[PDB]
């Protein structure tokens, strides 16, 4: 029973010694990763044992056989990365940018509607609810059928008859980012509106 | 050349047949020729797959309406 | 200057785009305040 | 077991749990290891002036003549070859695959789903003849080989809308577990002049860096389109397209491993050069489903709806003529959306029946 607790002793030595040997690697670690990180364009993952390719913002395209002081399996090919601005290594990862036309695709979050502002529409609405949000709250019922939910609802109608303000009084009760894609603009903006 | 023996086919009637197919047309005919004999397990090509093979490649089928002609 | 990153104390970076140089991220100075600085304006960064 | 209750008392927690921070050196070690790094240049050969010298352009920027590694394999370092190269001394780091265009990417990175060739039903005839077409040349190459002939390059599958021409090919996919590039043709044509022939030159470019592969063309009735003068300058646009495909299928340059699947509708309007063997050795009849497979077609889609007691599939056969395939799966959707309508957790045979009546409305 001695010789374990030699052991015992071996190893807490172990421990208190190689917890200073981490801290000072976590030293140099920070002494690599100090501060003014340079953006790139993650521009794709290469296989190996994986190696990206980027874009720095300084207009050149970059090879890395190893990705950085980051974790490297999420990293979306186009996910903006801080590299370092020498020896190019992804320190870090920042959260994604704007992709022009969807910042201008207002999201107007808070579409202030409680169905007191539609009216008339009683059995659409009713019909749009049990359509779409009572599925997203009894999906499980759903499954339970061995059947997919609806993914998707479709209305028609005169123009002006309130089918946008449905859509807004939806957004609001599921508290659902709401985004107008329009239909006449899409036919225009030559091609690549797909 | 680098088919199979055809058994003595007659392939200088094939050719007789008067048919305005291209050299890509008589690949097409021996192509589907042996696709026809790897279907029923033949290595040996016989008058049957290639004809078959024939009506297949150059079937020019037209059905059009008889009041054009 | 663009997005702030959450900066909150814990992330004090930012997205700043040096004219035609290129885009970068960068901490404050001592003698700036976060609370003056937010996305758009014209920022002044040093050259280290 | 004086001090042994379960191992010293203190062992316990000592020997793995406190040495997580064993595994959290082992991150420092990898973090050290990527420090170490410098990464790398990365540019295309251009050509190679002697065993040594090679012209290397990096992108978007300016061209060397630079070195190779010791060690690396210089014959295949053949001109266009993307590269990367060592940042400071400029000299050949290690090879990279070609750059695969960004809606080439897209394109061949979608998931097929693994479906089966159950989930297809009543093509048994040209099921088969598009598995040998296809799939023969991909397993027992050597049997043609012995058999006198080269492996056709690929067919066509043309039918109705709903026919399930799509759903074959991405089975045929699944099955092989190969490549997959599912394209839908007019939606590689660009406004830009040269754009959309350079896209189909990528996608065949992929398609022989990454063999074994099957590019499936949907609705080629839209770049393939009986050449024909006059026209619009995207008539023309069009034109050069088709005649991009056609030399990038039977072309100059051989295909190998690579077969390609072509779906449309309109079989007809098709170009004679597209529509001449070589090219598309086989034409596929993927016509409107016969009774027996409507049948098939509803037994196979009615697998995953739950049925109590008794659910008959003649009936609805020989009440839903017309029907090709998507109209029997909205069918099927429909009867199961059907069951909560009045809240049951099954289907019944009257249930089918009214979504088949709700379907064939809706077709109308
Ligand atoms: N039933 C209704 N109750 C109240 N307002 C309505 C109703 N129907 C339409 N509206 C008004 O019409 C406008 C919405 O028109 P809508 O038909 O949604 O647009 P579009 O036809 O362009 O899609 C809103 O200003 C809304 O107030
Ligand atoms: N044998 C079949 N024929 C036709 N459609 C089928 C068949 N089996 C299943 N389907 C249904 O048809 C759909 C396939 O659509 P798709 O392949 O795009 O048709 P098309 O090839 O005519 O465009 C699938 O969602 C599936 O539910």
């Amino acid at each position: 029973i001695k010789i374990m607790k030699s052991e015992v002793l071996r190893v807490t030595h172990e421990l208190q010694a190689m917890k200073d040997k981490i801290k000072e690697n976590s030293e140099k670690i920070k002494v690599n990763k100090t501060l003014p990180y340079l953006v790139s364009n993650v521009i794709e993952l290469l296989d190996v044992g994986k190696c990206a390719v980027i874009k720095t913002s300084t207009r050149q395209t970059y090879f890395l056989p190893v990705i950085g002081l980051v974790d490297a399996e999420k990293l979306k090919p186009g996910d903006l990365v801080g590299v370092n601005k020498d020896s190019y290594l992804i320190l870090e990862t920042l959260p994604t940018e704007y992709d022009s036309r969807v910042k201008a695709m207002e999201v107007d979050e808070r579409p202030t509607e409680q169905y007191s502002d539609i009216g008339g529409l009683d059995k659409q609405i009713q019909e749009l609810v049990e359509a779409i949000v009572l599925p997203m709250n009894h999906k499980e019922k759903f499954e339970n059928l061995g059947i997919q939910p609806p993914k998707g609802v479709l209305m028609y109608g005169p123009p002006g008859t309130g089918k946008t303000l449905l859509a807004r009084a939806c957004a609001a009760q599921t508290k659902a980012t709401f985004l107008k894609l329009a239909g006449p603009q899409l036919v225009q903006m030559f091609i690549g509106d797909g | 050349s680098k088919m199979n023996l055809s058994e003595e086919v007659d392939l200088e009637d094939y050719v007789a047949r008067p048919d305005k197919i291209s050299g890509a047309d008589i690949n097409s005919i021996c192509q589907e020729s042996g696709m026809l004999a790897v279907r029923e397990n033949r290595y040996i090509v016989l008058a049957k797959d290639f004809e078959k093979a024939y009506k297949t490649v150059i079937k020019k089928d037209e059905q059009e309406h008889e009041f054009y002609k | 200057c663009t997005k702030i990153i959450n900066a909150d104390s814990e992330d004090p970076k930012y997205i700043i785009n040096v004219k035609q140089f290129a885009k970068f991220v960068v901490d404050l100075s001592d003698q700036v305040a976060p609370t003056d600085i937010e996305e758009g304006m014209r920022v002044g960064v040093d050259r280290n | 077991l004086l001090e042994h209750k379960e191992i010293d008392g203190r062992l316990k927690e000592l020997r793995e749990q406190l040495k997580e921070l064993t595994k959290q050196y082992e991150k420092s070690e990898n973090d050290l290891k990527a420090l170490q790094s410098v990464g790398q240049i990365v540019g295309e050969v251009l050509k190679q002036l002697t065993e040594e010298k090679f012209i290397v352009k990096a992108t978007n920027g300016p061209r060397y003549v630079v070195g190779c590694r010791r060690q690396l394999d210089k014959s295949k370092l053949k001109p266009g070859t993307r590269v990367a190269l060592d940042m400071t001394t400029l000299t050949i780091m290690r090879y990279l695959p070609r750059e695969v265009d960004p809606l080439v990417y897209n394109m061949s990175h979608e998931d097929p789903g693994n479906v089966s060739y159950s989930e297809i039903g009543g093509l048994s005839e040209q099921i088969r003849e598009l598995r040998e077409v296809i799939e023969l040349p991909l397993t027992n190459p050597e049997l043609f080989q012995r058999v006198g002939i080269i492996p056709p390059k690929g067919c066509l599958l043309y039918g109705p809308p709903g026919t399930g021409k799509t759903l074959l090919a991405r089975a045929v996919a699944s099955q092989l577990d190969c490549n997959f590039l599912k394209v839908v043709s007019s939606s590689i044509v660009d406004k830009y002049i040269g754009e959309s022939a350079r896209l189909i030159r990528e996608m065949f470019n992929y398609a022989r860096d990454h063999q074994p592969c099957i590019i499936f063309m949907d609705e080629i009735d839209a770049i393939g389109g009986r050449r024909f003068s006059e026209g619009t300058s995207a008539d023309r646009e069009i034109q050069r397209t088709l005649m991009e495909l056609l030399n990038q299928m039977d072309g100059f340059d051989t295909l190998h491993r690579v077969k390609m699947i072509m779906a449309t509708n309109r079989p007809d309007t098709l170009d004679p050069a597209l529509l001449r063997p070589g090219r598309l050795d086989r034409k596929i009849h993927i016509d409107l489903p016969n009774e027996q497979a409507r049948l098939d077609i509803l037994k196979i889609h009615a697998g995953p709806i739950t049925k109590h007691g008794e659910i008959d599939y003649e009936a609805i056969v020989k009440l839903s003529d017309g029907f090709n395939g998507a109209d029997l799966r909205n069918v099927c959707t429909e009867a199961g959306m059907f069951a909560i309508r009045a809240d049951h957790d099954f289907v019944v045979q009257e249930d089918f029946m009214k979504a088949v009546r709700k379907v064939a409305d809706s077709k109308k």
